[PDB]
């Protein structure tokens, strides 16, 4: 048939400009995560603007949180927030992936107390737990009493 | 199926589109197997979103841990 083919190639033209385009802008973040340098690396992404490019690079981040520092997650928390307000499913998880590894390692410590780096982490917490009050977002509050 | 492969083609435009390559390249690849001169230039460009895919996959692999 030929209406099949052609529902097949109108969607064509989209998949190749969008797949370049992230395809690019992965190789600058990779270039900088190289460096060793995690933050800039992820400062870079969301300079970017491209909230596809922050969930694979958070997919990744999100698999060892030994490679998360206190810095880092000041410039995270505003994505995860971004995120939690998805119409994709898969966005959503990963936000609460990346939510649940910062309250885990860093939520205490956090609470013990630089102290700016901790005061405003707390800050965007704070907005995070209003967003989550109003599954995932049930556990997530639960994590958030404070 | 003609339609189970506009189906397929779909799941994996939709995965690559999300950010599940892993699962996007396997609709891709399933697709290239199951595939008139307009139906050859369709292949091609399934190909080439594959290809990307592939591409992207190689890149986020390269993420050292």
């Amino acid at each position: 048939d030929e209406d099949a083919m052609s529902q097949i190639r109108k969607g064509h033209d989209t998949m190749f400009v969008v797949l370049t385009s992230r395809h690019k802008n992965l190789d600058t973040v990779r270039a900088v995560w190289t460096t060793g340098d995690i933050k800039t690396s992820v400062d870079s992404a969301v300079a970017i603007n491209d909230l596809s490019v922050v969930v694979d690079l958070l997919n990744i981040v999100n698999q060892k949180a030994s490679l998360w520092k206190l810095d880092l997650c000041t410039t995270v928390l505003p994505q995860i927030e971004k995120l939690l307000q998805s119409k994709y499913e898969s966005y959503v998880q990963t936000g609460c992936t990346s939510l649940k590894l910062i309250l885990q390692r860093f939520l205490p410590l956090i609470t013990d107390i630089r102290l700016h780096k901790c005061r405003l982490c707390f800050k965007q917490l704070k907005s995070i737990s209003g967003l989550v009050k109003s599954s995932a977002f049930r556990e997530l509050h639960l994590l958030m009493a404070s | 199926s003609l339609q189970m492969i506009v189906e397929n083609v779909k799941l994996a435009r939709e995965y690559a589109l999300l950010g599940n390559y892993d699962s996007a390249m396997v609709y891709y690849q399933g697709v290239l197997d199951q595939m008139r001169q307009k139906w050859q230039q369709v292949w091609q460009e399934i190909n080439v979103e594959a290809k990307q895919v592939k591409d992207i996959m190689k890149t986020l692999e390269s993420f050292k841990l």
